[PDB]
Formats: structure tokens, C-alpha cells, sequence
RNA sequence: UUGUAUACCUAUACAUUACCGCUAAAGUAGAUGAUUUAUAUUACUUGUGAUAUAAAUUUUGAAACUUUAGUGAGUAGGAA
RNA sequence: UGAUAAAGUGCUGAUAGAUUUAUAUGAUUACAGUGCGUUAAUUUUUCGGAAUUAUAUAAUGGCAUAAUUAUCAUUGAUUUUUGUGUUUAUUAUAUGCACUUGUAUGAUUAACAAUGCGAAAGAUUCAGGAUACCUUCGGGACCCGUCUUGAAACACGGACC
């Protein structure tokens, strides 16, 4: 889908000889609810004991970008698993939303790597300013005042119609 | 209350209009506008018991 | 015409056709005559699209107009004269149809009688001998 | 803006008057001082004021299998959804010859010398303005890529 | 003696019209009591939720009872310990649909029975609907519609205290302690296929999509199911 | 599909004696009568019990 | 006096009477006259009137009869309102733009051509055969008398010859075709009241003569992007 | 999805919607592209469009 | 090709309905003035009941009729 | 701003279907609606008009406490059985008699209208019909019996009656 973020809270069920366990928190990407509240699982199951069943989910709630008309560039320092092969990458990626980018994200590994979704593990996601960017297919759009004529149309197919009299002419002047 | 939204909107609407008050797009309107009045008798009248 | 059934119903007839009994187009010595497949590999039997049909009984006729002829009647034999006064009391639900072996001498009083009783014959002017 | 769900498409009947939500233009702007809005839903062609055309192009099948009931009948404008469901509800027919009566002159003149079939359209078929139609007979098949009729009623607006 | 018969089938009569319009005016007293709960409830929970925001702490909602479990797969191909569940749910055709309790003894049938199964916690609108629209009932061993208050009466009044629709979509939405009889009583809910079908049917709801815990979503999809 | 209905949903009672003796019908068709408006399982047993064989109704001695 | 009146026909399962329509009564006039009417009877001056008992000692049989009788009612119609100008799509004057005058307490449309400009006369066209058109002539006070309703040139009738008997009379009938003269009379008071008030417009291609001109359709057109 | 017009406003790369709104009027925008050589012929296939019978 | 999006098409599956069967359950058997139903006189409650006079339906191959539900793959094979 | 949810929310336009021999052996059952109905005020378009308020009883909410029961966390909050008034809201019952083309017709499909007369012997109108075919077209479609894990088999048998 178009995956916007969450934070999942979690805790370990508290039995009677410990009172008040540590209370961990996320920032999961996810289609919707219910399956951010199985990557919460599978995240802290790297990193704390406490599965499920044994654990609690405490409040999962959305959050909705804080500038969704400002614009910034995202890195994404990733890991995924490859077909020989566990890496790292830091990919960076320019949106308005942070949803977006990490969905942006999602289908340049399927691209570029093969990558499907089920290897990629996401670190960190940011707003780096710029002269902190790297990536070279960003900085291009780093300069004001940028120009690019235009080359990019709909061309109906097969129209409203199909047999055309006057040739669609991609052009003009 | 959905027939009391009604009145509702078309009265506010019609304050650039405000034609009537008679019967014809306003009896569904101006006449529950001044049955208003036959609720004073239940805040009025019925004091006395 | 005469006495129609007793407000009759519309007819609905699960298929018109018959069942032709599988290969009997190849040779002269199948009749067309339902038999069920019993052999091992055989693809009517084991119901194969694009061939012959079966008769199951999803097929059957509505209860209520079951043999029901298409002029609303079920159907009477009528053999002489006396079995036909048997439909005087039957002539809402009843046809009568004379049998082939009843001459034409004979014939001619059950025609007769069946217009005074008002039995709709279902064949009518049958081994006549119009003539005199 | 689904806040504004009453004030979108709001322009005709606040000019009836039918409860007057709000009576504002969304024109496709012919009148140029706030020109704005969508030029719509368009696909042209002719044919029509009983008669319009429409080809049987086939049975309403899967690959394999055809199910000669419904039938799919190309019209001759239609290239969208929106097109091809003007027509839905109203009534078709498709119209032939043949040679001899088994009937008189009763009515006009006639040796029976054009058949005709007619039926509804029930449905629309694709995204492409197809459709599909319900002839009281079955149409015969030879029938494909001939003309079908579509006839402006059972009318609606 | 028929000299005695109009005497006593014409009090007989008048009795019962009058236990019919007594039951008619509970069954609007008794489904007031109810339909005020479920405002009540909802209120509180936003009630909650505000005031653990503005206490700085947290408001763990409740876990959930009532799974309505559907049959999303087949009668063929299936293992002997799946097949057993799904009949101990009365689960036993595609597109069957029943009220389960959610204890741990159910949810460990419910893990079982997962690939063919999908589930979710119904709003109290997916049960009015299921057993408004959808609603049999179980009348010796016979499956009979609803049409009227005296199907569902005449069989949960003396034991349980159930005598309207309301009463049973009640005690099994605000789970009760008949609800063992308020969902054994319903038959198994002969959902129609949905519109716009269905996402993959064998991969999980997390995966990609369809079977197991749908959890809130499974009122969506009963929308296209009823 | 649905499951699965091999028996004895077929159940394999009597429903009337295999038996052309008219006076023995005669009794059932009292002891339906009588059956179905006095709802006494005597009734129902002298009924089914008016269906049986020669085995399952054996003789039974004066002392 | 009044209020009891059943306010539902459109809502309508909030129907709007029975949180009141039972609070006026104060025990008003139980009263009853109400004759337990001894009309029916074996009544005789002498007459003997008992009445008889036919053949209901019967026939044999289940005497031709069919279930039993639920009738028409609500006539709902489009928003067309006269006079528009509608598009006759069907049934012998198919084609022509007639002008509607009212609807009928049946559902139907009464239209004029007016005759002298399509030759239509006033006839009524059901709905489900009209094409409303947006172009509408303002009648501000045209009467359309009320003797112009559903009974009025409806059938009847054909004798077949003189109502004489069962014989079998030869050939050379005359039967219906009248119109009357006081058919003939209604579209010279209707049509001299539409050929004036069609004519009070700036005129076009109908709107104050030339109405006469039968809709067609012809290349580069719809159905269904037409606004008709 | 846009196609290209011959005007260029002025604001900076980086402005809120009011320094844009201003702009538009400065440069009066709507009183040029009524008159502008083809939005004329916008409205000529709005009148077209659909079209009384 | 990889990752997605809506919108469609397609089974003998699913839902509803009509019809066939099978299964399972249930009803019905005062005919003598038996049961009703519409009127027409009186005891009386206001109203109902009873007597009387005004038309029919019902001798359900009790192995028959009537009511309601579910259900339907099949070689070898068994059974009606 | 959006998303999720709920309210016969409401409206519009469609499609397909409509058991039903109301006794060839059990009420057309009850519901509900419409027609004459003591009043008196208060309004309303002013038309046969229309609305409202005024009657008891029983509840139920909202509110104000006083109890009580019992619990996340307890500065409080939630909750069970109450009580009484403060109160302000809402439902229910109190519609009898006679009549009528208003629901379940106790699987409802029922109406207006067009065409067409079942002629004394014999036409015609409408609908239907793989009767054994022929014509035309699209989809389907291998050859049966058999032994076999598996047959259309380059397994065997079978030219036809």
C-alpha cells in the first residue's frame, strides 16, 4: 500500500514478582494497524525477551507529518538480505511526508535489488537538511533556480478516439 | 432532527433572498419558524401546576 | 374448447429433448434408448463436458402438473362405452383417449357419448370412415 | 473537502429549488472569469434516435465455456463506464429478415418479411463502455457483428 | 362440549393478546436498558483514554471478546486436526460464519484452524446486522428464519431470559452468561461471498492478506458479506 | 460442500409391520390414532412393538 | 375535527404519528347507534327473496377463479413540468417535439403538438417514452380545462353490426375512425392558447414557429453525451 | 498531468501561499489568460460542449 | 522483469429464489341432524351464548393427504 | 484539513425472480391505518384547513445528593443493588361502535391499457416446439468394451446387420 508510521508500545505482562516492567517503544512503517503490531514483534524479538504471548501491546497510535507541504529529503539507512547476503544501505530519498518516503523506498529495492519486502529491516529514517546529503540523484535538485523543458504526456490509448483524424504530435512550435 | 436541520439551513441560507413566509419553498420552512410560539405556551402555561 | 381443466396452470417443462444413449449415432444396432455406461473409462458416464447428458432427477416434472398433457389434461384410456362413464365425475382433470383396438363400429358411440358427459377425447375423428 | 461533501457537485438542485444546498457554477467554464473544471466524460458516435448502434459482438463467456444467455454488445460510442451505462435499462433489439409468413396482412402489409428480437440491456461489462443484454429468444450466433439496436427507452432523463 | 368451547377459546384469545402487547411493551423497555449500555460504554472509553493522556500515563483498552470466525476455504485437502476444529465450530462449508468466545482454550482452536478460517471483532453493528439480515435459528434440530419475536421467545424464555432480537444480540455482543445458548441457537451464518472478493485467501491477513486475525477489519468485510 | 452424511442419518427403524395381516393393521392404525391424541408412551410402545417380528416378540409362558 | 393524520408516505419507518396522536382523547362522546342491519334476511311481502341455492350444489370442479386483487397507487414522474418541450421517442408520432400541458392523475403526460405546427394532436404519452427536453415555454396562466382526464377519448366502442344478434353479416365495415366534434373543438381553444404564447418569444428553429422539425439523429453524435 | 502555459510569476523558491497570491495579482494573470490567444479556445469547446438540442 | 495501485473478467464454489428427489421431523381422521361460516329469534352484560330458519367443503388408493427443514460426486460393491 | 466509525441517514437510478388448486379434509387470522366523535385556550395559511398547550398512571434518561457494593489508580476515577426529592427531557398504556378498492395475503404479485373474436363444416392472432432432418453460426468435443497405478493409445477385441 502507501505505508505511513506508527509507535507501537510494548511491555512484558507483569507477574507479581515484578512490578512495572521498562516500557519499550518503536517507529514501525506499515500498511495498517494490525500489521504494525507484528512488526513490533518481530523487531523486539531481536532485541528484548518477552514474545507473544508473553508480552503486552500498549498504545499503537499514528503519526501524521509534521510538515506535509515542506520539503525535505529522507535517508534510510537500511539493512535487507540479499541472495547471498546481508547488507547495508543508506538510500535517500526526497518527499514531503516520511510515509512516503520509506514507500519509496520499498519499491526501489524491489527495482533495483529484487528485494522483496519481507528482507528489509529499517533502521533509521531522517530529514537531513542538504550539504549533509550525499547521493548525487538528490543533490540535483539542490539548486534554485532549476529549469528542465518538459517531455511527459498521457496519450489515451485507445482514446476518446481510437481511430484519430489529426495525429497527436508531441511537439508543438 | 433531520427535519429540523432542514429549517434550519434554508432559513440561514435565505437571508440573502428572504422572500416569504407563505406557502411555497417556505411551508416546509416559515411555518415551523413561528411554531415557536406555540412552545411559549409550554414554558408560559404550564406554571400552574 | 370443452371443459378445460379447473383454472389450469402454465406448464414449465425441464428439458424438451430426449436422452440418447451414448454412441448410438455410429452404429445401426444402438437404439437411441437411455442405457446408463457401465464401462470403465467411459467419459459420458464420468459426466465429461460436451457430451451426451444423463438422466438424473434434478430433471423431474413439477408434482402438479406432472403428465399433464399440453391442453391441460392428464390422460384416460377408454377402452368401451361404460369405462367412459367413469369420467363423468373426472372431466376437470380428465382427458380420454380411445384405444387403438376399438373399431370404428364402436368408435362412433364414444364419440357420441363423450360430447353429452363432456369429455375431451384426445382423439377425436379416429378410424373414421366419414362417409355413410 | 468530504466537509464540503454537500458543496461539490451542488450546482442544479439549489437552482430548482429542491432544499438549495448551493447553487454555484461548476460549468466547464465557458464563462471565463473563474474557469475551472474537468472537461469530463466524453466519447462521440452516432447513429441513434431509435437505432442506436450496437454490434453483437459475442456471448458473455469465459475461455472455455459460454454461457449463451447474456450476450456483449459493443455500442458505438461507448469507451467508458459512464458511457456504456446510459444505456443500461433500456431496450434492445435485433432486427433481420427472412422470406415467408405463416401469417397474413393483419396489420400492416406483411409477409412477415423482418423479424425482429428484442430484449434489455441489464448491465455494463467492462471498463470500456461494453454492456450486456437479455433477448427473449437467444440470438443465433451468425448474428456477430451485426447490428443491434439500441432504442432510448424505456426512458429515463 | 362445544357449548364450552366458544367459553373457553375466546379468554384463551384475550389472554393471548394480552401477554403479546405486555411482551410488546417490554421488548421496548427491555431494548431501551440496552441500547442505553452500549452509549454509555463508548462514552467511557473515550472517558479513559483522555483522562490517561492528561494522568500522563497509559489506557490499555480491553483484549478482546467475541471473535466472529469466518470459513474462507474449501472441504478438500485438509489435515485431521484442522478438519476436527472447524467442526467443533460449526465451520463446515465456505462462507460459514459463528460467535466465538475468545478465552485461551478457543484461541489455541482458532491458531489451529488458521489458514481456512479468517477472524475480527465485531462492532455492534455487524451483530445487528448478522442476525437482522442474516439470522436462522435452531428449531428442533430445524433450521427456521427469524420474521418475529416468538422464534427466538419460544425457546429462551423459560430456561434463559431471552425473548426479543435485542436480547440475543445482546448476550452475545456484551458476552453473557447465556451466551453458550444466545450462539448454539443461531445456526451458522450462510454469509453470501463478498463484493469485490477477497485479497489472497492463503497467505495471512499480515502477509499480504486474508486468513486469521483481521481484528477490526473484519467489519468491513461483513459489510460485503451481509 | 458441506459435511458429511454417510449414516445412520438413514435411520433403520419400522415405520409399519411387514406384515399383510389385516387384523394386525387394523390395531395400527388405532394405536396411531391413539398415539398421536393420548400422548402416553404406552401407546408408542404397544405401536412399535405392534411392527416387530417373530424374534423380538417371543413367546412369554403362563406361570 | 382533526389531527390523527398518518404523516409517513415518505420518511418513512419514523412515521411520525404515535409519539402523539393518542393524547386528545378524554373519553369523547362512546357512543354507537349502528344498526346490526336487518336488511339481509328471507325477507318476503310476498317476495320470498331468501335467495336461492343454484347450482352450488355444483360442478365438478374448481370453477375457473384466480387469487385475489391488490390495486394501484403512487404515480411518481421525473422533473418534467410544463410546457417543456418533450422529444416523442416512440409510438406513430415518434420524432416530433409536442409540448406538455399536464400529467394525468395517472402518470401519463398530455401533449400538443400544438396540431397546427406537428400535426400531433392532444394525445397522452407515458413517460417511459418522452425525452425531456430543457426547453420549456412559460405558460404563466394557461387553463387546461379539467374535463381533459383519463376517461375522456378512451375507448369504446366497436358493435360489430347494430347490436342485432349472432348472424353472420357480409363485408364493407365502417367502424370507429370518428374523432368528434368536440375533440376537434378542445385543440381550437388549447392550441390558439399555445400559438400565441409560443409565438411570444424571440423565435428560433422551434421556439416560436418552427417546432415542426422531428428529431433525428445523425453523425458525430450519443446518445449519451447528448444533452437533449 | 499539467501542461505548460508562457508565464512566469515571481516569488521565492521557498514562499507560503500569501507571497504567491500576491503575486498573481501583480502581474494581472486573470485578466491576461482570459485573452490570452488560446484560452479562448478553452471556451469555444465549453460551448461546444454538450450542447441543447 | 521486480515492487505496488485501482477498475474489471472468470467456475459445477458461495448467497437468494423456482422445481425434482432423498433424509429427518410434525400434523389430520365424532359425517347421526360431525365440524365450521355468513345471516335471521331470545336468555340478557354493554356483549356473548343457546334454540330455530337461510349455501356450500369434507367417505384424504389410513400404502392417503397436509406442514416444515436440510441435503445431492462415485468405480468395486450392497440395497430399495 | 484527511482517515476510521455509527445513525431506514436519507435519496436516486437500475437487474433477475413472485410457491401460491384461501379446506379435491380446518377460521382470511390478529395487527395497524382511514371515515361522525364533549371541549377550552394558543397560533397559523386563511380552503373542505393545519399545528400546539391543557388529563391520569407507569417508566426511562439528564441533573443534585444521600447510601450501598466493588475495583484500573487513588488529588480521584470507574462500578452493583438503592433511596428520595431536586428536577429538567423522552417513551408506553388509558382509541369503543359501524364501515372501507390501506400488512402478514399468514414462500403475497397483483393492477391499468393495447393486440387478437376459440367461424355451423373449415380461417386468423399470439406464444411455443433438435418431431426425424435439412440451412446457418459460436462454444464444447479423441473410441468404445477391457485388464491396469495409469488407455485416445504405437495394449487386446470390435467391418456391418
Amino acid at each position: 500500500g502507501l505505508l505511513k508510521e506508527y509507535e507501537v508500545v510494548g511491555r512484558k505482562l507483569p507477574s507479581e514478582k515484578e512490578p512495572q516492567t521498562p516500557l519499550y517503544k518503536m517507529r514501525i512503517f506499515a500498511p495498517d494497524n494490525i500489521v504494525a503490531k507484528s512488526r513490533f514483534w518481530y523487531f523486539l524479538r531481536q532485541l528484548k525477551k518477552f514474545k507473544k504471548t508473553t508480552g503486552e501491546i500498549v498504545s499503537i497510535k499514528q503519526v501524521y507529518e509534521t510538515s506535509p507541504v515542506k520539503i525535505k529529503n529522507f535517508g534510510i539507512w537500511l539493512r535487507y538480505d540479499s541472495r547471498s547476503g546481508t547488507h547495508n544501505m543508506y538510500r535517500e530519498y526526497r518527499d514531503l511526508t516520511v510515509g512516503g518516503a520509506v514507500t519509496q523506498c520499498y519499491r526501489d529495492m524491489g527495482a533495483r535489488h529484487r528485494a522483496r519486502a519481507h528482507s528489509i529491516q529499517i533502521i533509521k529514517v531522517d530529514s537531513i537538511p542538504a550539504a549533509k546529503t550525499r547521493r548525487v540523484h538528490v543533490k540535483q535538485f539542490h539548486d534554485s533556480k532549476i529549469k528542465f523543458p518538459l517531455v511527459q504526456r498521457v496519450h489515451h490509448k485507445g482514446n476518446r478516439k481510437l481511430f484519430s483524424f489529426r495525429k497527436p504530435r508531441t511537439y508543438f512550435q | 432532527a433531520a427535519e429540523k436541520r432542514t429549517v434550519a439551513k434554508v432559513l440561514a441560507k435565505a437571508k440573502k433572498q428572504n422572500v416569504e413566509l407563505a406557502k411555497s419553498h417556505f411551508a416546509n420552512v416559515a411555518t415551523k419558524a413561528a411554531a415557536n410560539r406555540a412552545k411559549l405556551l409550554a414554558a408560559r402555561k404550564k406554571k400552574v401546576a | 374448447m370443452t371443459i378445460r381443466p379447473a383454472y389450469r396452470p402454465k406448464i414449465v417443462k425441464k428439458r424438451t429433448k430426449h436422452f440418447i444413449r451414448h454412441q448410438s449415432d455410429r452404429y445401426a444396432k444402438l437404439s437411441h434408448k437411455w442405457r446408463k455406461p457401465k464401462g470403465i473409462d467411459n467419459r459420458v458416464r464420468r459426466r465429461f463436458k460436451g457430451q451426451y447428458l444423463m438422466p438424473n432427477i434434478g430433471y423431474g416434472s413439477n408434482k402438479r402438473t406432472r403428465h399433464m398433457l399440453p391442453t391441460g389434461f392428464k390422460k384416460f384410456l377408454v377402452h368401451n362405452v361404460r369405462e367412459l362413464e367413469v369420467l363423468l365425475m373426472q372431466n376437470r382433470v380428465y382427458c380420454g383417449e380411445i384405444a387403438h383396438g376399438v373399431s370404428s363400429k364402436k368408435r362412433k358411440e364414444i364419440v357420441e357419448r363423450a360430447k353429452q358427459l363432456s369429455v375431451r377425447l384426445t382423439n377425436p375423428n379416429g378410424r373414421l370412415r366419414s362417409q355413410e | 473537502m468530504a466537509d464540503t461533501q454537500a458543496k461539490s457537485t451542488t450546482a442544479p438542485k439549489a437552482a430548482k429549488a429542491q432544499k438549495a444546498p448551493k447553487a454555484v457554477k461548476a460549468p466547464k467554464a465557458e464563462k471565463p472569469a473563474a474557469s475551472e473544471a474537468k472537461v469530463s466524460a466524453k466519447k462521440y458516435k452516432r447513429h441513434g434516435r431509435l437505432f442506436a448502434k450496437a454490434v453483437f459482438t459475442g456471448y458473455k463467456r469465459g475461455l472455455r465455456n459460454q454461457h449463451e444467455n447474456q450476450a456483449i454488445l459493443k455500442i458505438e460510442g461507448a469507451r467508458r463506464k459512464e458511457h456504456g451505462s446510459f444505456y443500461v435499462g433500456k431496450r434492445c433489439v435485433y432486427v433481420y429478415k427472412a422470406e415467408t409468413k405463416k401469417c397474413v396482412p393483419q396489420h400492416p402489409e406483411r409477409k412477415t418479411r423482418v423479424r425482429a428480437v428484442w430484449g434489455k440491456v441489464t448491465r455494463i461489462h467492462g471498463n470500456t463502455g461494453a454492456v450486456r443484454a437479455r433477448f427473449n429468444r437467444n440470438l443465433p450466433g451468425h448474428a456477430m457483428g451485426h447490428r443491434i439496436r439500441i432504442m432510448l427507452y424505456p426512458s429515463r432523463i | 362440549k362445544q357449548i364450552s368451547k366458544r367459553v373457553a377459546e375466546s379468554k384463551r384469545r384475550l389472554k393471548k393478546a394480552a401477554v403479546i402487547a405486555l411482551r410488546k411493551k417490554e421488548n421496548l423497555v427491555r431494548a431501551e436498558k440496552y441500547q442505553n449500555e452500549y452509549i454509555k460504554a463508548e462514552q467511557r472509553e473515550i472517558k479513559l483514554r483522555r483522562l490517561a493522556k492528561k494522568r500522563n500515563q497509559f489506557y490499555v483498552p480491553a483484549e478482546a471478546k467475541l471473535a466472529f470466525v469466518v470459513r474462507i476455504r474449501g472441504i478438500n485437502k485438509v489435515a485431521p486436526k484442522v478438519r476436527k476444529v472447524l467442526q467443533l465450530f460449526r465451520l463446515r462449508q465456505i462462507n460459514n460464519g459463528v460467535f466465538i468466545k475468545l478465552n485461551k482454550a478457543t484461541i489455541n482452536m482458532l491458531r489451529i484452524a488458521e489458514p481456512y478460517i479468517t477472524w475480527g471483532y465485531p462492532n455492534l453493528k455487524s451483530v445487528r446486522e448478522l442476525i437482522y439480515k442474516r439470522g436462522f435459528v435452531k428449531h428442533n434440530r430445524q433450521r427456521v428464519p427469524i420474521t418475529d419475536n416468538f422464534v427466538i421467545e419460544r425457546k429462551l424464555r423459560q430456561a434463559h431470559q431471552i425473548q426479543c432480537v435485542e436480547d440475543l444480540v445482546h448476550e452475545i455482543f456484551t458476552v453473557g452468561p447465556n451466551f453458550k445458548y444466545a450462539s448454539n441457537f443461531l445456526w451458522p451464518f450462510k454469509l453470501n461471498t463478498p463484493t469485490g472478493g477477497w485479497r489472497k485467501k492463503a497467505n495471512h491477513y499480515v502477509n499480504g492478506g486474508d486468513f486469521g486475525n483481521r481484528e477490526d477489519q473484519i467489519n468491513r468485510l461483513l459489510r460485503k458479506m451481509v | 460442500g458441506i459435511d458429511i452424511n454417510h449414516k445412520y442419518d438413514r435411520k433403520v427403524r419400522r415405520t409399519e409391520p411387514k406384515s399383510q395381516d389385516v387384523y394386525l393393521r387394523l390395531l395400527v392404525k388405532l394405536y396411531r390414532f391413539l398415539q398421536r391424541r393420548t400422548n402416553k408412551k404406552f401407546n408408542r410402545i404397544i405401536l412399535k412393538r405392534l411392527f416387530m417380528s417373530k424374534i423380538n416378540r417371543p413367546p412369554l409362558s403362563l406361570q | 375535527k382533526g389531527k390523527k393524520h398518518p404523516v409517513n408516505s415518505y420518511l418513512k419507518g419514523g412515521i411520525l404519528r404515535y409519539s402523539k396522536a393518542q393524547m386528545y382523547k378524554r373519553r369523547a362522546l362512546y357512543r354507537l347507534k349502528d344498526k346490526k342491519s336487518p336488511v339481509v334476511e328471507k325477507a318476503k311481502v310476498p317476495i320470498k327473496k331468501s335467495k336461492a341455492s343454484y347450482p352450488t350444489k355444483t360442478f365438478v370442479k374448481k370453477r375457473p377463479s384466480k387469487a385475489n386483487f391488490s390495486e394501484h397507487k403512487r404515480n411518481t414522474r421525473r422533473n418534467l413540468t410544463p410546457g417543456t418541450v418533450l422529444i416523442l421517442l416512440a409510438g406513430r408520432h415518434q420524432g416530433k417535439r409536442v409540448v406538455l400541458l399536464k400529467v394525468l392523475a395517472s402518470g401519463l403526460l398530455l401533449v400538443t403538438g400544438p396540431f397546427a405546427l406537428n400535426s400531433c394532436p392532444l394525445r397522452r404519452v407515458s413517460q417511459r417514452y418522452v425525452i425531456g427536453t430543457s426547453s420549456k415555454v412559460d405558460l404563466g396562466a394557461f387553463k387546461v380545462p379539467e374535463h381533459l382526464n383519463d376517461a375522456y377519448f378512451r375507448r369504446l366502442k366497436a358493435k360489430k353490426d347494430k347490436k342485432t344478434g349472432e348472424a353472420d353479416i357480409f363485408a364493407a365495415k365502417k367502424e370507429r375512425f370518428v374523432p368528434n366534434e368536440q375533440r376537434k373543438k378542445d385543440q381550437k381553444e388549447v392550441d390558439a392558447a399555445l400559438l400565441k404564447v409560443i409565438k411570444a418569444h424571440p423565435e428560433g428553429k422551434f421556439f416560436a414557429k418552427y417546432l415542426q422539425n422531428m428529431f433525428a439523429l445523425h453523425s458525430s453524435q450519443y446518445p449519451h453525451r447528448m444533452r437533449f | 498531468n499539467l501542461h505548460l502555459t508562457k508565464y512566469r510569476i515571481k516569488f521565492p523558491y521557498t514562499a507560503p501561499t500569501r507571497i504567491v497570491r500576491k503575486a498573481w495579482t501583480e502581474s494581472d494573470l486573470k485578466a491576461q489568460w482570459k485573452v490570452s490567444p488560446w484560452s479562448v479556445k478553452a471556451q469555444n469547446i465549453c460551448k461546444r460542449s454538450s450542447l441543447n438540442d
